[PDB]
């Protein structure tokens, strides 16, 4: 079976800069390549057939080269749609074989996280149940920490947080910070806060509410 | 419309259609082996027809068992339809002689 | 167009099997092939097996064990794959794409996550997220919905019936207990809201939920 | 021989575009390819492109971005080579090449210095250098001339009409506030001067500009 090898594994590019993914076939496939772009959460989509060959509805900004056993895509001036994995597929001879993908990033300026605290909803403490959600979004770069503080004491115990991928819309992070308690231990304290701390700001972004 | 080429259009046509059916069926033979090349449509037909006429550059060839198959039907198709258009070239030459003299 | 239509999700407890569906539309020709391609999270695809469904011939990876067994319904132009045997090595999303013998993969369905586990099927409950009343506003407000204690993925999440999409972020799920949680949140102009109506729509597939959730400030 | 002809220099703004000609004389056949072929400074060969122009059909390096388009003038036996929305990136020497369909490029043309910038054409001063008076003399004597305030690359310069050709360094050019500098120098029998006489030719072709200094002693 032919390996395709795509190394290395992530690209980091900077906002319009060219940028190029590497396939090598463990044999000469001729010009048998095709690729694909996979965004997050999406099913794979063809970009490139035969190597060099462009499809319709594929901006321009993409091509491809090669032959043999070495093969290019290309992007001239990356934006952030293009933040997807890529993978090259040989036809050459069976079976079809898939690379194992590359991610493009893009290092763009740094963005200071948008804060929301969200208290729990009068629909979920009805079933006896309380979580305080805290969304930090668009900030790069994607290291950030994010402390809960009850009535002005930090608190761990029920902290479940989700990172986004690389935002396809504008190249920065996102992420979710949700403390769930009881109704009960919800009730029986005043204020919540959510502090994220970010490159962008010495000091920390903080957010709160009383649940009175 | 003599024999000798009604023959040899029907033996060109079913050549075209031993090609197309060849390409097909070499697909469908050769997916499945390991390491096999005969395997997208529009290079089986250029395989069928390099194969036809005996040409055989090696590019592209049949590995599996039912792929070597449709290869010798295509082989033979593609021999017995330029024999028979040779054959028909004979005929004519050999009508057009005999008049030429006479007999 | 949609020219192959596949099931959100299917959840299969260990050692069972699983019939996976692809229905095609648009152009279909003696000549197409039907291929499967598996993706396990956090991997890349896998190229798993192809069918003729003109033919019924199939072939299959050799290099992985073969639980799978290919059908197609001439009739129907739908091609089905029979997983058997499943374990959690078997869990992963399940791809059908199209190919017309020429050798690339022109066309894809959305896949289907197939999950092998002993737990039940839980629709999630799904609750608005609206500022508290002593928050500022900017010139652009945040608001989301809470997709908590469901189970298997996936769900999918859209705003006004996806006519909302510049402002969206969905987060990935977090597994507590045996249920999964994610939120999804959503920024229009301050202007826009609630003068003009937000909604999120949450669909599970493999419980068959559809749900809808106005974000009215609090009262 | 001189078998392709090419202007000396073009000068682009950025984002722009500019048509390369190359006109070919000597054996013309049916059969005959034009090549071009890209170097940067201080940088190697580049293949950029063919065209055959007696059928018109020509061919491109896929493994660069695409600005360039082919055409010929079977007429004028000249092909154009058009370069669309060059970036400093494009700035190189543009040689064409004559190919007998045999594979080697057995002629080459001198080569187009395209140069993208915002700066405006400006014509070289040319200076005289001859020692000053106090300076001792050997058996050779040592002249120049300065070549200063020119844009864009490049400048040709030769003594006496190019019938001096031993005893000669020109220096590469240094680039000062947008303007270009270099000096020549050129090296006689002490005998020789100023008795015969010795003059520095400084074209630009940039800005269709040549001009004679001849070097005198200083009064």
């Amino acid at each position: 079976d032919i390996l395709l090898t795509q190394s290395p594994a992530i690209l980091s590019v900077s906002p319009g800069e060219r940028v190029s993914f590497s396939c090598r076939a463990s044999q000469s496939i001729g010009t048998d390549i095709h690729w694909y772009q996979q965004r997050t959460n999406g099913s794979p989509r063809l970009l490139i057939k035969y190597a060099s060959e462009s499809i319709s509805g594929i901006p321009s900004r993409f091509s491809g080269s090669g032959s043999g056993t070495d093969f290019t895509l290309s992007i001239n001036s990356v934006e952030s749609e293009d933040i997807a994995n890529y993978y090259c597929q040989q036809s050459n001879r069976w079976p079809f074989t898939f690379g194992s993908g590359t991610k493009l990033e893009i290092k763009r300026a740094d963005a200071a996280p948008t804060v929301s605290i969200f208290p729990p909803s009068s629909e979920q403490l009805t079933s006896g149940g309380a979580s305080v959600v805290c969304f930090l979004n668009n900030f790069y770069p994607k290291d950030i920490n994010v402390k809960w503080k009850i009535d002005g004491s930090e608190r761990q115990n029920g902290v479940l947080n989700s990172w986004t991928d690389q935002d396809s819309k504008d190249s920065t992070y996102s992420m979710s910070s949700t403390l769930t308690l009881t109704k009960d231990e919800y009730e029986r304290h005043n204020s919540y806060t959510c502090e994220a701390t970010h490159k962008t700001s010495t000091s920390p972004i903080v957010k709160s509410f009383n649940r009175n | 419309s003599a024999l000798h080429w009604r023959a040899a259009g029907a033996a060109t046509v079913l050549l075209v259609i031993v090609l197309l059916a060849g390409s097909y069926l070499a697909v469908l033979a050769e997916r499945g082996a390991p390491g096999a090349q005969l395997i997208t449509y529009p290079r089986a037909l250029w395989w069928s027809v390099e194969t036809a006429t005996t040409v055989g550059y090696g590019d592209l060839y049949p590995v599996t068992l039912w792929g070597r198959c449709v290869a010798v039907v295509v082989m033979v198709a593609g021999i017995t339809s330029f024999g028979l258009v040779t054959a028909a070239l004979a005929t004519w030459f050999v009508g057009r002689e005999q008049e030429r003299r006479g007999h | 167009q949609v020219q192959l239509q596949q099931p959100g999700a299917e959840l299969v407890k260990p050692g069972a099997s699983v019939k996976l569906s692809c229905k095609a539309s648009g152009y279909t020709f003696t000549s197409d092939w039907i291929h499967w391609v598996k993706q396990r999270p956090g991997h890349g695809l896998e190229w798993i097996g192809e069918i003729i469904p003109s033919y019924g011939r199939a072939n299959y990876n050799e290099k992985i064990q073969k639980k799978a067994t290919l059908t197609a319904d001439k009739s129907s132009s739908t091609a089905f794959m029979q997983l058997s045997s499943l374990t959690s090595e078997d869990s992963a999303v399940y791809y059908c794409a199209r190919e017309r013998g020429d050798g690339y993969f022109a066309v894809w369905g959305a896949g289907t996550t197939v999950t092998v586990s002993s737990a039940k099927t839980t629709p999630p409950s799904v609750y608005p997220l609206a500022p508290g009343s002593a928050a500022q506003t900017n010139s652009m407000v945040t608001l989301g919905c809470l997709v908590k204690g469901y189970f298997p993925e996936p769900v999918t999440v859209t705003w006004n019936s996806g006519s909302l999409s510049s402002g969206v972020h969905t987060f990935p799920a977090v597994l507590q207990s045996d249920l999964y949680t994610l939120s999804s949140s959503v920024t229009v102009p301050s202007s826009s809201w609630p003068s003009e109506t937000v909604t999120c729509n949450v669909a599970h597939p493999a419980s068959s939920t559809k749900v809808d959730k106005k974000i009215v400030p609090r009262d």
